[PDB]
């Protein structure tokens, strides 16, 4: 249809090359296989589909931001809409060209992501290895700062506090991501750029490629059989290497995102169903759970990293010899602002008098 | 799929292409004069001896109202055709309005024998002009016979081409059959030796909507399906182009108004069928092309079903939903199933659950298992070389 | 006075139409900010001289009643070979192409308020001599503003005129602006206006005018004569199909991004 | 069938199908190299990061918690047992994120406290193990109130 | 001035040919940039000095 349409001459010439058509839409046929498919692994990774209990009581925190809405009719949650909005391109069939559309839908894949994000709070990670279990979301968030070598304690005297942080870290996101624009380059760059590759295509319809003209028609129509052949002959070398140009690149773009939906896939699998301790990989900072969210085309990562904040100089010493046996931490650090010795938590100020039990005794003073 | 057995699954073949209806032609009104705007028109010819040369400019060059009588009795150009002059376009046309005798019509023909003729209308070595021979008695004739018309041209010298017999008393219609008065309609011209600034007559054809036809507007030919557009066209344009420059509105030469124009529908076709002996039944559907179409070409169906994806044959909806059996597009997959039959349906996401989550609520397992799952990856692929020579 | 263009010199490069697209095209164009030469047809001196015409010129002026009667588009204008004529009166132009033998001073010259403080016609030397012609045409006997009508000028008529490979066109466009002084900042497009392919050479360009003027008060007429080039112009289209916008690819490096 | 002056141009235009085609075979090829290869790199990481010592990443090595793995070599690949731990029954109990002992917080040192509903204990957090909550088990951190 | 160097009949000639070129120099500058994108993300991982 593409290089020959509606003439049957011109597809009779090109049936000397004959297979080449095949091989074509084989290798589009495989990249369109491998679309569904990624996007398929990478958000389907739920055996069943949890729902978000009504009793929003998660020890003080709101999702309401990336919860769904109920009453939109497309039950996606407030920022999926943002981000929905905020990407703009038109696109249709005009010489044989022609756009399948995806296996799933926006509708559907909200679902993913709202059951993910109801198991992620209601159950942490033990739905991710297997029965969902539900959690009280407080205590969930203890494991996450043991995690990190945060005692619990840290969390429950100061619960209230972190809820204001993380509920206004997500109100603050909303009014960045609303704001500007630059947040959705890499999205919006494949889709400028796969639509302008299609583009080009089309145009080069327009190129006589060394012949009369660049219409079969009026070639066919003025000149005689045998110069005919001739003219629309190189026009199906100039139209064909067109096609195989394009192709290849699409199957190398495709090479490229199949790549990047594996690495996406990964952080899925591991900053949302656990807790990883891979540094900068989860997001910047110490790692305690993640949140996605579904935009097209792409996926959206909601990282909630821990940072410390204050820090304060301390005197330190590497153990403590007490009546010629040397005394180690268990865990933590001796630090002393330089009047007592304390032992405290290796990334957060809690001192404690030191005791036999904080402590192990190795060797004696000398070594 | 050169198997004698196919598995379940869906598979690709041979495109889907919505054939031409017909065609329908488009074109505008009257035009420019090169070619014999009046002389083949009057009731008074000028002299024989003082033979008419006009110079016809800017009215329809039309042989539909010359070729229209149907008094004349061969009006085809050697070089040219009356019928095919509607795309030809000329360059000057010269005018020889003169009277003579019945039996000197021939006599206007390049190449003509006897030199009654050279004397009052010397013939040129490189004449393109037609004979028409046009029943002209009538309008010559007179009561007593004119002798106006007289042939008295004897100069000596040579006569050159364009460079400026009398048998009867005059001209009467009581003459014999040939020896009438005659008019004679040449319609001298040249092509290419004057700058163009006209062209020829033109046909039209009536008006379809909503068909896959071919369109001719003013030389665009094309193909697709047209219908009344919205969009408001300046006076002067006629063409409207997409973004990337193909021709998406036209309008119409003859009536004023704006058309849409858009490819004739088409898509792939997709044999959605489980494997060969679970049973021979097969569903076949049609990608982003509506069932509205298929009936162009089993082309019965009496089971269809209309999806975002496209309209689908041979598969009976159903509205529940179960597991994806077979992926279609816009979640929706196909299914035998109970008797049995191809069944479409919507993507059972999963097992909906509803974790019983609460303030002070714990639920650790009691108990654990062991399970061993396979998992393959490629690792190399068999090498090979080539030797070009 | 060698003056300044601003914005003029745009119009319609062909009949597509094309909506909300910033579509490019080569061809023939008057470069922004290119400077144009200012006559000022006098009435004691005189400023109606004989100008090239290399490949397509741009006209524009404020006059009024026609004081520009028409052009003469030809080689010779001597009647060795056919010239064009562009004679307009209030009906219509008398296009005409002939082997036409003019003079020194080849136009009618309505010498009105000038030495009697009258209306007259002391001459009708448009039609010089037609010693033998090819081709004449008279256009629909329309009635355009070219009458002396100024209240605020807006009799801003630009003409320009391209014959490449036999074919010559006219474009134009009115202009009702209302600053009196030198070309104001407007953007406007010439509307294609006729098509005639007389096919003839033309290599030279003298204009026509209307009105032994010694201590005759000075002419108050005053028109501009631009030059087109072969350049490429990033061209706008509003939702309209109308040229909002236009921008050069050789200006400066700011517009050559653009058109990038 | 033809003579030289024009039998090399039917020869030419064979030379131009044939060596489109391997370019096209050839360019095809290495692109599977290449996705092959990057194939080859996650086997190669999941062989040295499931088999030569345990994981934790999650779902990196096998669904659910991970133990060990076995390669298997098979034609021009490798298979892997992926051996994983899964909790199978689940009865859910009350629980408390501490305990108000004597107006001073308590928190396990590991677990997680619960209760059947009468008493409470404290078990590890992937298989009921109750154990009399003790001091051995819990520490002090803060009073009750907080 | 790889293909038609300094010649505008050689420069007439490809451009019947579309614009195959010109893709040639997006991607060529698209590899350029993710050089330069590439070796700042490997290393310049830390703002401060
Ligand atoms: C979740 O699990 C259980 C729920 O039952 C709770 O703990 C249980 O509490 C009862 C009473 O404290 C325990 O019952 C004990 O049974 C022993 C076995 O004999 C029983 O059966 C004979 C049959 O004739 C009876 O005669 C006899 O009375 C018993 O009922 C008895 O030997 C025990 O008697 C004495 O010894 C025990 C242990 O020293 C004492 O605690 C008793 O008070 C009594 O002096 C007793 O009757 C039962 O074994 C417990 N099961 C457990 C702990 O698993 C838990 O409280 C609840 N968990 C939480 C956190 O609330
Ligand atoms: C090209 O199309 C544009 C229109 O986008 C046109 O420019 C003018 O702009 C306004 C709006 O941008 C057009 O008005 C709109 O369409 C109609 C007619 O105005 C109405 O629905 C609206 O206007 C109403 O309200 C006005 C309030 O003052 C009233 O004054 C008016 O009479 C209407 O009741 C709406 O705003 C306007 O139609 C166009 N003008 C024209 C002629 O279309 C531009 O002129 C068009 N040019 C060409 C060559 O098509
Ligand atoms: C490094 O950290 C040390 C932390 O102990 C600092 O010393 C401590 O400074 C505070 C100052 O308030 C002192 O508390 C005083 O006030 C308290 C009010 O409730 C009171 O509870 C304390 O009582 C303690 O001391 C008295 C003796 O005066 C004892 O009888 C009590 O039993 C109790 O131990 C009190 O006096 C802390 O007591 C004091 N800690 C010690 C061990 O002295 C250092 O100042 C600081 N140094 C630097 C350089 O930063
Ligand atoms: C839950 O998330 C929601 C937002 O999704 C937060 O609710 C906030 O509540 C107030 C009061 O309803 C809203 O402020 C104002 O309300 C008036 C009345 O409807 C409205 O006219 C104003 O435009 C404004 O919305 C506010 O919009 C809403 N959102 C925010 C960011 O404050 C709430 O903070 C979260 N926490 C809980 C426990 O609900
Ligand atoms: C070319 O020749 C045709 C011959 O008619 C002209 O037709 C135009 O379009 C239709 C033809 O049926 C006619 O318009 C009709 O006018 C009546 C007036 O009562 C009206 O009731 C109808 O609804 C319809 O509009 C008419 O012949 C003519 N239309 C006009 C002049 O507006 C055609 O105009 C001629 N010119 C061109 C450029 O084709
Ligand atoms: C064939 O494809 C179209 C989808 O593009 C489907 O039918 C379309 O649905 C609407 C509603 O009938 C039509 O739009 C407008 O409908 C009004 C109804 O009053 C009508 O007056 C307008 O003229 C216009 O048709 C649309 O035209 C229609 N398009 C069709 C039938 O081609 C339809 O589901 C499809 N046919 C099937 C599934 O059999
Ligand atoms: C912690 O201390 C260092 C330096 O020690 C400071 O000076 C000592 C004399 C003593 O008074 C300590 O208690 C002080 O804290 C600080 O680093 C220096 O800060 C000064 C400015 O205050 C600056 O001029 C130096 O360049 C800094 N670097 C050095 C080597 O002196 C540091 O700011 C303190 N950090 C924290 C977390 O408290
Ligand atoms: C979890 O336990 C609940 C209820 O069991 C009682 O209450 C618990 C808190 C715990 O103390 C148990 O030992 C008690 O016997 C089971 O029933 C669910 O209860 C909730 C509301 O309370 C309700 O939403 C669910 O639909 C109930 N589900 C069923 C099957 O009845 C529940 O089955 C136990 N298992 C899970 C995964 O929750
Ligand atoms: C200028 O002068 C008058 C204004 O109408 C016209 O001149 C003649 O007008 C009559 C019709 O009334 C025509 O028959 C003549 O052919 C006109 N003379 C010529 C030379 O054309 C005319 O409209 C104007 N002159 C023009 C248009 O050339
Ligand atoms: C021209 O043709 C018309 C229509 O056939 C006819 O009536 C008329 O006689 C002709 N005109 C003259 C002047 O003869
Ligand atoms: C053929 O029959 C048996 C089931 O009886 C089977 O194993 C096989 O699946 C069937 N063919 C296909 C394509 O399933
Ligand atoms: C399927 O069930 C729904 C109930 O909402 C009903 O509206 C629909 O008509 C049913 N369609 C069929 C084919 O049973
Ligand atoms: C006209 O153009 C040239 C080059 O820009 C310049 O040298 C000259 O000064 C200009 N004069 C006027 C009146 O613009
Ligand atoms: C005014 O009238 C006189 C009378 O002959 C004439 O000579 C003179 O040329 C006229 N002036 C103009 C400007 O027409
Ligand atoms: C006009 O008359 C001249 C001289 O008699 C003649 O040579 C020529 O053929 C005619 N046509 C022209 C000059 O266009
Ligand atoms: C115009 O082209 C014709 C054809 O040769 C020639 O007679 C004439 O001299 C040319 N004049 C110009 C200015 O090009």
């Amino acid at each position: 249809m593409y290089i020959c349409g509606d003439s049957t001459e011109c597809s009779n010439l090109l049936l000397q090359y004959g297979s080449f058509c095949t091989q074509l839409n084989r290798a589009l046929t495989g990249i369109a296989v491998e679309q569904d498919k990624n996007t398929q692994e990478v958000f389907a990774q739920v055996k069943q589909i949890y729902k978000t209990p009504p009793i929003k009581d998660f020890g003080g925190f709101n999702f309401s931001q990336i919860l769904p809405d109920p009453s939109k009719p497309s039950k996606r949650s407030f920022i999926e809409d943002l981000l929905f909005n905020k990407v703009t391109l038109c696109a249709q069939k005009f010489n044989g060209l022609t756009v399948l559309p995806p296996l799933l839908t926006d509708e559907m894949i909200a679902q993913y992501t709202s059951a993910l994000l109801a198991g992620t709070i209601t159950s942490g990670w033990t739905f991710g290895a297997g029965a969902a279990l539900q959690i009280p979301f407080a205590m969930q968030m203890a494991y996450r700062f043991n995690g990190i070598g945060v005692t619990q304690n840290v969390l429950y005297e100061n619960q209230k506090l972190i809820a204001n942080q993380f509920n206004s870290a997500i109100g603050k996101i909303q009014d960045s991501l609303s704001s500007t624009a630059s947040a959705l380059g890499k999205l919006q760059d494949v889709v400028n750029q796969n639509a302008q590759a299609l583009n080009t295509l089309v145009k080069q319809l327009s190129s006589n490629f060394g012949a009369i003209s660049s219409v079969l028609n009026d070639i066919l129509s003025r000149l005689d059989p045998p110069e005919a052949e001739v003219q629309i002959d190189r026009l199906i070398t100039g139209r064909l290497q067109s096609l195989q140009t394009y192709v290849t690149q699409q199957l190398i773009r495709a090479a490229e995102i199949r790549a990047s939906a594996n690495l996406a896939a990964t952080k899925m699998s591991e900053c949302v169903l656990g807790q990883s301790k891979r540094v900068d990989f989860c997001g910047k900072g110490y790692h305690l759970m993640s949140f996605p969210q579904s935009a097209p085309h792409g996926v959206v990562f909601l990282h909630v990293t821990y940072v410390p904040a204050q820090e304060k100089n301390f005197t330190t010493a590497p153990a403590i010899c007490h009546d010629g046996k040397a005394h180690f931490p268990r865990e933590g650090v001796f630090v002393s602002n330089g009047t007592h010795w304390f032992v405290t938590q290796r990334n957060f100020y809690e001192p404690q008098i030191i005791t036999t039990d904080n402590t192990f005794v190795s060797g004696n003073c000398d070594v | 799929l050169k198997s004698f057995t196919v598995e379940k699954g869906i598979y690709q073949t041979s495109n889907f292409r919505v054939q031409p209806t017909e065609s329908i032609v488009r074109f505008p009104n009257i035009t420019n004069l090169c070619p014999f705007g009046e002389v083949f028109n009057a009731t008074r010819f000028a002299s024989v001896y003082a033979w008419n040369r006009k110079r016809i400019s800017n009215c329809v060059a039309d042989y539909s109202v010359l070729y229209n009588s149907a008094s004349f009795s061969t009006f085809k150009c050697y070089g040219v055709s009356p019928t095919k002059l509607n795309d030809l376009c000329f360059t000057n046309v010269y005018a020889d309005s003169f009277v003579i005798r019945g039996d000197e019509v021939r006599q206007i023909a390049p190449g003509q024998t006897g030199k009654i003729a050279d004397y009052n209308y010397k013939l040129p070595d490189d004449f393109t002009g037609c004979v028409i021979a046009w029943n002209s008695n009538n309008l010559d004739s007179k009561v007593g016979g004119n002798y106006n018309y007289l042939y008295r041209l004897f100069r000596k010298s040579n006569l050159k081409p364009f460079e400026r017999p009398l048998q009867s008393y005059g001209f009467q219609p009581t003459n014999g059959v040939g020896y009438q008065p005659y008019r004679v309609v040449v319609l001298s011209f040249e092509l290419l030796h004057a700058p163009a600034t006209v062209c020829g007559p033109k046909k039209s054809t009536n008006l379809v909507k909503n068909k896959c036809v071919n369109f001719n507007f003013n030389g665009l030919t094309g193909t697709g399906v047209l219908t009344e557009s919205n969009k408001k066209f300046l006076p002067f344009q006629q063409f409207g182009r997409d973004i990337a420059d193909t021709t998406d509105a036209v309008r119409d030469p003859q009536t004023l108004e704006i058309l849409d124009i858009t490819p004739c529908s088409f898509g792939g076709v997709s044999v959605i069928t489980p494997g060969t002996n679970t049973s021979n039944q097969v569903a076949v559907l049609y990608q982003g092309v509506n069932c509205t179409e298929v009936p162009v070409a089993y082309s019965t169906g009496s089971n269809v079903f209309q999806t975002r994806a496209g309209c689908l044959i041979g598969a009976e909806h159903v509205n529940n939903s179960y597991e994806c059996d077979i992926p279609i597009g816009a979640g929706i997959c196909a299914s035998y199933q109970t008797s049995q039959s191809i069944i479409a349906y919507t993507m059972s996401l999963g097992a909906e659950n509803s974790v019983a989550y609460s303030n002070n609520s714990i639920a650790i397992p009691t108990n654990f298992t062991i399970s061993v799952t396979t998992e393959i990856l490629p690792v190399s692929m068999t090498k090979t070389s080539v030797d070009c020579t | 006075a060698y003056t300044n263009s601003f914005t003029r010199g745009v119009y319609y490069p062909d009949k597509v139409f094309r909506s909300s697209v910033l579509h490019s095209t080569q061809d023939l164009f008057l470069p922004f900010f290119s400077n144009v030469t200012w006559f000022h047809a006098i009435h004691k001196r005189f400023d109606n001289p004989v100008l090239p015409f290399n490949d397509g010129v741009y006209f524009a002026s404020t006059e009024k009643s026609n004081i520009i009667r028409g052009w003469i588009f030809g080689t010779t204008l001597d009647s060795k070979t056919q010239s064009l004529l562009i004679v307009n009166n209030a009906t219509n132009v008398v296009i005409k192409v002939c082997e036409f033998q003019f003079c020194n001073d080849p136009f009618l010259g309505v010498y009105y308020h000038k030495n009697n403080k009258s209306w007259m016609e002391s001459e009708f030397r448009v039609y010089s001599s037609a010693n033998n012609c090819t081709f004449e045409y008279v256009s629909q006997p329309f009635l355009m503003d070219l009458e002396g009508k100024q209240g605020n000028f807006k009799n801003l008529r630009e003409f320009v005129f391209k014959n490449i490979d036999g074919y010559f066109k006219i474009y134009s466009k009115h202009t009702p602006i209302n600053l009196v002084r030198d070309l104001p900042q407007g953007f406007s497009a010439l509307e294609p206006l006729v098509d005639l392919p007389i096919g003839i050479n033309i290599t030279r360009f003298q204009t026509l005018l209307a009105l032994s003027s010694s201590g005759w008060t000075a002419g108050a007429a005053a028109y501009y004569v631009g030059y087109l080039q072969p350049r490429t112009f990033l061209l706008k289209y509003n939702e309209n199909g109308t040229i909002t916008d236009a921008v050069d690819c050789a200006l400066d490096p700011l517009s050559e991004t653009k058109c990038t």
